[PDB]
Protein backbone atom coordinates (compact mmCIF):
# COMPACT_ATOMS: atom_id res chain seq x y z
CA UNK A 1 0.00 0.00 0.00
CA UNK A 2 0.74 3.43 -0.25
CA UNK A 3 0.71 5.99 2.48
CA UNK A 4 3.25 7.52 5.57
CA UNK A 5 4.83 5.03 8.65
CA UNK A 6 5.33 6.56 11.25
CA UNK A 7 5.62 5.07 15.51
CA UNK A 8 2.48 3.70 17.19
CA UNK A 9 1.97 4.03 20.77
CA UNK A 10 -0.49 1.49 20.64
CA UNK A 11 0.65 -2.09 22.26
CA UNK A 12 0.31 -5.03 20.65
CA UNK A 13 0.13 -8.42 22.30
CA UNK A 14 3.11 -10.63 21.36
CA UNK A 15 1.09 -12.65 18.74
CA UNK A 16 -0.98 -10.14 17.44
CA UNK A 17 1.48 -8.29 13.96
CA UNK A 18 -1.75 -6.67 12.41
CA UNK A 19 -3.82 -3.67 13.53
CA UNK A 20 -7.02 -3.01 11.63
CA UNK A 21 -9.18 0.14 11.67
CA UNK A 22 -13.23 0.68 12.28
CA UNK A 23 -13.56 0.13 8.75
CA UNK A 24 -11.30 -3.50 8.67
CA UNK A 25 -8.94 -1.70 7.06
CA UNK A 26 -4.60 -2.76 8.03
CA UNK A 27 -3.99 0.62 10.34
CA UNK A 28 -1.18 -0.69 12.44
CA UNK A 29 1.47 -3.58 11.27
CA UNK A 30 4.81 -4.71 13.45
CA UNK A 31 8.02 -5.45 10.94
CA UNK A 32 9.14 -8.37 9.84
CA UNK A 33 12.71 -7.40 10.53
CA UNK A 34 12.69 -5.47 13.75
CA UNK A 35 9.48 -6.47 16.38
CA UNK A 36 8.31 -2.70 15.88
CA UNK A 37 4.92 -1.67 15.72
CA UNK A 38 3.88 0.63 12.83
CA UNK A 39 0.65 2.78 11.70
CA UNK A 40 0.29 3.50 8.42
CA UNK A 41 -1.74 6.70 7.52
CA UNK A 42 -3.10 7.59 4.10
CA UNK A 43 -0.91 10.57 2.23
CA UNK A 44 -2.34 13.98 2.55
CA UNK A 45 -5.32 14.71 0.54
CA UNK A 46 -8.45 16.67 0.31
CA UNK A 47 -11.09 18.45 -1.76
CA UNK A 48 -10.07 21.32 -4.30
CA UNK A 49 -12.88 24.10 -5.31
CA UNK A 50 -12.41 26.95 -7.59
CA UNK B 1 -4.91 -20.64 23.99
CA UNK B 2 -3.73 -20.26 27.98
CA UNK B 3 -4.15 -17.85 30.41
CA UNK B 4 -2.87 -18.22 34.50
CA UNK B 5 -3.50 -15.78 37.09
CA UNK B 6 -3.78 -16.27 41.13
CA UNK B 7 -7.49 -16.81 42.21
CA UNK B 8 -8.52 -16.24 45.79
CA UNK B 9 -12.43 -18.14 45.04
CA UNK B 10 -13.75 -19.96 48.37
CA UNK B 11 -15.67 -22.68 46.17
CA UNK B 12 -12.85 -24.88 44.64
CA UNK B 13 -15.71 -26.14 42.36
CA UNK B 14 -16.84 -22.74 41.58
CA UNK B 15 -15.01 -21.12 38.72
CA UNK B 16 -14.68 -17.39 39.54
CA UNK B 17 -17.37 -15.57 37.41
CA UNK B 18 -15.27 -12.83 35.97
CA UNK B 19 -14.62 -12.02 32.49
CA UNK B 20 -10.99 -13.25 31.38
CA UNK B 21 -9.39 -13.86 27.97
CA UNK B 22 -6.99 -16.61 26.55
CA UNK B 23 -4.43 -15.66 24.99
CA UNK B 24 -2.92 -17.98 21.30
CA UNK B 25 -0.12 -19.60 23.19
CA UNK B 26 1.47 -21.86 21.20
CA UNK B 27 0.11 -24.00 17.87
CA UNK B 28 1.56 -27.02 16.91
CA UNK B 29 1.69 -27.93 13.07
CA UNK B 30 0.69 -32.15 13.15
CA UNK B 31 -2.47 -33.25 12.22
CA UNK B 32 -2.35 -36.57 14.22
CA UNK B 33 -6.48 -37.24 14.46
CA UNK B 34 -7.15 -37.39 18.36
CA UNK B 35 -10.21 -38.48 20.07
CA UNK B 36 -9.48 -39.07 23.39
CA UNK B 37 -7.49 -37.18 26.39
CA UNK B 38 -6.33 -38.04 29.22
CA UNK B 39 -4.98 -35.52 32.55
CA UNK B 40 -1.91 -36.27 33.63
CA UNK B 41 -0.93 -36.27 36.96
CA UNK B 42 2.14 -36.10 39.13
CA UNK B 43 2.37 -38.57 42.16
CA UNK B 44 5.58 -39.37 43.37
CA UNK B 45 6.27 -41.50 46.53
CA UNK B 46 4.69 -42.58 49.91
CA UNK B 47 5.20 -39.94 52.40
C1 LIG C 1 16.92 -11.55 11.25
O1 LIG C 1 15.56 -11.72 11.72
C2 LIG C 1 15.33 -11.71 13.14
C3 LIG C 1 13.84 -11.84 13.32
O2 LIG C 1 13.17 -10.60 13.07
C4 LIG C 1 15.89 -10.44 13.74
O3 LIG C 1 15.70 -10.46 15.15
C5 LIG C 1 17.36 -10.34 13.41
O4 LIG C 1 17.92 -9.16 13.98
C6 LIG C 1 17.55 -10.32 11.89
N1 LIG C 1 18.95 -10.19 11.55
C7 LIG C 1 19.56 -9.00 11.45
C8 LIG C 1 21.00 -9.04 11.09
O5 LIG C 1 18.96 -7.95 11.66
Amino acid sequence: GTGVLTESNKKFLPFQQFGRDIADTTDAVRDPQTLEILDITPCSFGGVSV
Amino acid sequence: YSKHTPIIVREPEDLPQGFSALEPLVDLPIGINITRFQTLLALHRSY
